[PDB]
């Protein structure tokens, strides 16, 4: 009879033994694997920039210019607002007063 | 033994149940031996004899007396065992109506209850063994639990066709005994009780007959009910698990182009 | 011991039935009291070694003919009513003797039913030799004459069996099925409890990756 | 453990199916956003007396390059700077140190030459 499995248990065992566990594990080593490198192969260009004075917060979607003492800021955001050349020129030219 | 036997008012009573006993069951009547007999307090060993014959010929008929009772009096309190049996000697059965009298009187008063209890024991009987003798299809008629609940059906069947051949049985015999050799009466009252017996169990094979063709289809309906939630996993599983390893491919393809990026060095 | 002096007394040659049923000897006697399934009918205690067993033999005797239980009968001869009123425990005054006296009756109406009248109160606990044998000749008749009367009753027996035979096969076939029914349930949730078991172990590998 | 119960455990995995997913969100590429704002890349020397050119513009623009070990400080510059300014970068990384600071004037000195 249709609609009805030929034979159920050979089916849930067929599906277990399709579960590849170790291979899945093995792809989440790989994962940090690369995590790992993107941080150590990130760090120091990352300490240059964040050197500069200019900081990012992909949270909010802005980023922030603390090269102004005094307790005084700048903002820039990320939308799909303005074109680069006017980020790029704002954020250079309110670094190096 | 522990009876006040001595104690004139004790005794009176007794006397009186005695006497109502034997005079309303037709004593004298029965037997002319002391006729229109009335309080025999100062009583005749013969007179004693008597009546102590009548109590047991009531109690035990088929006992067979020999032609001196004196002889068989503690033997056949024996056998009934009598619970006071130890207060007599046997010496003193030969001649009652003397001094001993108190023991012996009490002894009928004795052999009175106890009839009267009997003829009321075996009524019972009687009606028991009525009881007995539909049980069985008053018990295979009430509604039919599932097999694993009623245990020791056919037993009870074979007890009850075994009672109707046991009571043709017993009769036809009677009427061999009597040299009648047609038990027809007999046989006719054993087909109709058969009837019955056909009747009752025939139910039981409809009803099972019926249970069978009815699991048939509810095991139908779970095997079905059960592929299908076997089905539902094989599902979503499958899913699951196409899902968890997209995610991955994604990631180690997308931090792929991110290292090489950060290796670019153009 | 072993006794034989009983053949060594004078036996007539000469005879005089007075029941309607013959007298048997004593070994046909056990033979046929054996050959009825009451093992417990040997020479030598239907001899003179007659004693108080002999209350044992003619309860199974009425009981396997009478198709009844004495214990039953005696256990409904002792109760008038007992849920208040309680004079039956100190009483033992007449219950002894009442039992006695009932299992007598029975017995009694038993023999009468086969063609002895006079079974009395020592035939239970008096016995005797002779006397026993007569009463168990009369238990030998009954079963042969019985045993005729089954032929008659076959058809009977045959119907009954047959009836007998179709419900247990039926609910044979019942118990096959939910039997293998009940099979399949069993396979199919291990099969899933191994799936299940399976898949939260790759939840747990896998969650030491996450956090 | 019956597939009755197979209800709450398609609870758990649709937490796990929804857990996984957020940890693997794409979300480890700050240099690459930094290096597209500022428009500045840090690469290796064309000469490996000086190791590190900083690159200003999307195309090769601006660079400069340092080599700090060497006893020649500040390297090559393809818009032509002068002694002058070179021995003022010189300074603002050898006695100064201030990269940030280095940079800046690097950039606005190399942006105003050709
Ligand atoms: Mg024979």
């Amino acid at each position: 009879k249709d609609n009805l499995l030929d034979n159920p248990v050979e089916f849930l065992k067929e599906v277990r033994e399709s579960f590849d566990i170790q291979q899945d594990v093995d792809a989440m080593k790989r994962i940090r694997h690369d995590l790992d490198v993107i941080k150590e192969e990130s760090e120091a260009r990352l300490k240059l920039y964040r050197s500069l004075g200019v900081i990012l917060d992909l949270e909010n979607d802005q980023v922030l210019i603390n090269r102004k003492n005094d307790g005084n800021i700048d903002i820039l955001p990320l939308d799909n607002n303005l074109s680069d050349f006017y980020k790029t020129k704002y954020i250079w030219e309110r670094l190096g007063k | 033994d522990p009876r006040p036997l001595r104690d004139k008012n004790f005794q009176s009573a007794i006397q009186e149940e005695i006497y109502d006993y034997l005079k309303k069951n037709k004593f004298d009547i029965e037997t002319n031996h002391p006729i229109s007999i009335k309080f025999l307090k100062q009583p005749t060993q013969k007179g004693f004899i008597i009546i102590f014959k009548w109590l047991y010929l009531r109690l035990d008929p088929g006992y067979g007396f020999t032609k001196s009772i004196e002889n068989e009096i503690y033997q056949i309190l024996k056998n009934l065992r009598y619970p006071f049996l130890e207060s007599i000697n046997k010496s003193q059965i030969s001649a009652v109506g003397g001094s001993n009298w108190h023991k012996f009187l009490g002894m009928l008063h004795w052999m009175v209850r106890t009839n009267i209890k009997l003829d009321m024991c075996l009524n019972k009987v009687d009606r028991s063994l009525i009881n007995q003798n539909t049980q069985e299809i008053t018990i295979l008629s009430q509604p039919l639990k599932t097999l694993d609940e009623q245990d020791q059906r056919q037993e009870r069947y074979e007890l009850m066709v075994e009672k109707l051949l046991i009571d043709y049985f017993t009769e036809s015999y009677k009427s061999f005994l009597k040299l009648e050799d047609n038990y027809e009466p007999s046989m006719q009252e054993l087909k109709l009780g058969f009837e019955k017996f056909v009747h009752i169990i025939n139910t039981d094979v409809t009803s099972t007959e019926l249970k069978l063709e009815e699991l048939k289809v509810d095991l139908n309906r779970k095997r079905y009910k059960l592929h299908q939630q076997v089905i539902h996993v094989i599902d979503i599983t499958s899913k699951f698990k196409i899902n968890i390893q997209s995610s991955l491919e994604n990631s180690e393809n997308e931090l792929g182009n991110v290292i090489e990026e950060l290796r670019n060095l153009e | 011991i072993f006794k034989d002096l009983e053949a060594l007394s004078f036996q007539s040659n000469a005879s005089r039935n007075q029941d309607v049923f013959p007298i048997l000897d004593l070994q046909e006697l056990v033979i046929c009291l054996q050959s009825c399934d009451f093992a417990l009918a040997t020479q030598e205690n239907i001899s003179r070694p007659t004693s108080d067993y002999m209350v044992t033999l003619y309860k199974q005797i009425i009981e396997n003919f009478m198709g009844i239980s004495v214990e039953s009968l005696l256990n409904s001869s002792n109760q008038e009513t007992g849920d208040g009123h309680l004079q039956e425990e100190n009483e033992n005054i007449y219950l002894d003797t009442l039992n006695v006296l009932v299992l007598n009756k029975i017995c009694f109406k038993f023999f009468e039913n086969i063609g002895v009248q006079d079974f009395n109160m020592t035939d239970l606990y008096k016995p005797e030799a002779q006397r026993t044998q007569r009463l168990l000749s009369a238990v030998v008749n009954y079963a042969r004459f019985r045993e005729e009367r089954m032929f008659d009753c076959n058809s009977f027996i045959l119907q009954m069996e047959s009836l007998l035979g179709q419900i247990n096969k039926l609910n044979d076939e019942i118990k096959q099925l939910q039997k293998d029914f009940e099979v399949e349930v069993k396979e199919i949730e291990i099969e899933y409890s191994l799936l299940s078991g399976h898949i939260n172990k790759y939840m747990n590998e896998m969650l030491e990756y996450m956090q | 453990a019956s597939i009755d119960a197979f209800s709450d455990l398609e609870r758990r995995m649709d937490g796990f199916q929804k857990d996984v997913a957020q940890v693997l969100a794409r979300q480890q590429n700050h240099v690459a956003l930094y290096e597209r704002l500022l428009q500045l890349r840090v690469l290796p020397g064309a000469s490996d007396v000086h190791d590190v050119r900083f690159v200003f513009g999307d195309d090769s623009r601006c660079w400069i390059e340092v080599a700090m070990h060497g006893d020649h400080v500040i390297g090559n510059s393809h818009p032509a700077l002068d002694p002058k300014s070179r021995a003022t970068l010189e300074h603002v990384l050898t006695v100064q140190g201030d990269l940030a600071a280095f940079l800046v004037v690097a950039r606005d000195m190399l942006l105003a030459s050709l």
